[PDB]
């Protein structure tokens, strides 16, 4: 089944992979942090 | 893509390309999920009202790219459909309810620096991420204005937007297989989808366990990056039944 | 941090076309 996807799913190569963040990966995080 | 930015290389290894074979036009956005497997929206594939109706022989696409135009030597892989899947219940008719495509590659591709899938979201991952205010991240290689063609690769990231301001915005009956995103008029930001960006992805990285999800296909919008106006996208997490129902009985 | 779009599945079991909207795209 295909159930999870790939065990490697959504790490880059030239990024995760390589722990090196890309430009603006940064804003996403932080719009994941919630207010007060 | 609208007041977005060139991805960087690599950034987006999952980025598909619908490519329409006669007459030679870029189609659509669509994403990589695994070997053998792109997913769209059916609207890229389906639409009577614009004389569009393709089939498996008709289309090509080209994944690992980045430059629009250029032939990219030993980075780039041309592949073949052996059959296209389109939401039985795709409501073309009306709203493009469940707007959403499988297609089966007939041969796997490999994958590389430049290749590689996305992750469809599990029920945590999905309930973490859908907030109101999360950003997720749109590319592809559509209209750079509402009036235009990119030389690469576009990125946008773009808030998900509260549910009754989404309906609020449109004329349009708006479904629990749709959300929408996009800043609004008092945010000063600005960025959204246009022609030619149907059918790729909206991504969201899990701070949780650090892989980009698929949350969301560019479905569809009232002119790009208007005020007051928002782009809609293809609620993936609630079509995943579906989707794992095709690879079950169809994949290998 | 309010939901955007429910954590449920479609299931088995009318408006305004698309297309007559100005701009749609
Ligand atoms: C799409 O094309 C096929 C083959 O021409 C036809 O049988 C089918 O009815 C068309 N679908 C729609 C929704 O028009
Ligand atoms: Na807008």
């Amino acid at each position: 089944t295909f159930g999870s996807g790939e065990a490697d799913c959504g790490l880059r190569p030239l990024f995760e992979k390589k722990s090196l963040e890309d430009k603006t990966e940064r804003e996403l995080l932080e719009s994941y942090i919630d207010g007060r | 893509i609208v007041e977005g930015s060139d991805a960087e290389i690599g950034m987006s290894p999952w980025q598909v390309m619908l490519f329409r074979k006669s007459p030679q036009e870029l189609l659509c956005g669509a994403s990589l999920i695994s070997d053998r497997w792109v997913l769209t929206a059916a609207h890229c594939l389906l639409y009577p009202p614009w004389d569009k109706n393709f089939t498996e022989n008709d289309l090509l696409v080209r994944i690992g790219k980045h430059s629009r135009t250029r032939y990219e030597r030993n980075i780039e892989k041309i592949s073949m459909l052996e059959k296209i899947y389109i939401h039985p219940r795709y409501n073309w008719r009306e709203n493009l309810d469940r707007d959403i495509a499988l297609m089966k590659l007939k041969k796997p591709v490999a994958f590389s620096d430049y290749i590689h899938p996305v992750c469809l979201p599990d029920r945590e991952t999905a309930a973490s991420l859908l907030q109101a205010g999360y950003k997720g991240r749109v590319t592809g290689w559509g209209n750079l204005k509402e009036t235009g063609q990119p030389s690469v690769l576009q990125v946008v990231n773009l808030p998900i937007v509260e549910r009754p301001v989404c309906k609020d915005s449109t004329r349009i009956r708006i479904t629990d297989n749709m959300f929408c995103a996009g800043y609004k008029p008092d945010e000063g930001k600005r960025g959204d989808a246009c022609e030619g960006d149907s059918g790729g992805p909206f991504v969201m990285k899990s701070p949780f366990n650090n892989r980009w999800y698929q949350m969301g296909i560019v479905s569809w919008g009232e002119g790009c990056d208007r005020d007051g106006k928002y782009g809609f996208y293809t609620h993936v997490f609630r079509l995943k039944k579906w989707i794992q129902k095709v690879i079950d009985q169809f994949g290998e | 941090g309010e939901p955007g779009a429910p954590i449920d599945y479609d299931e088995y079991g009318g408006g305004t076309p698309l297309h007559e909207i100005p701009g749609i795209r």
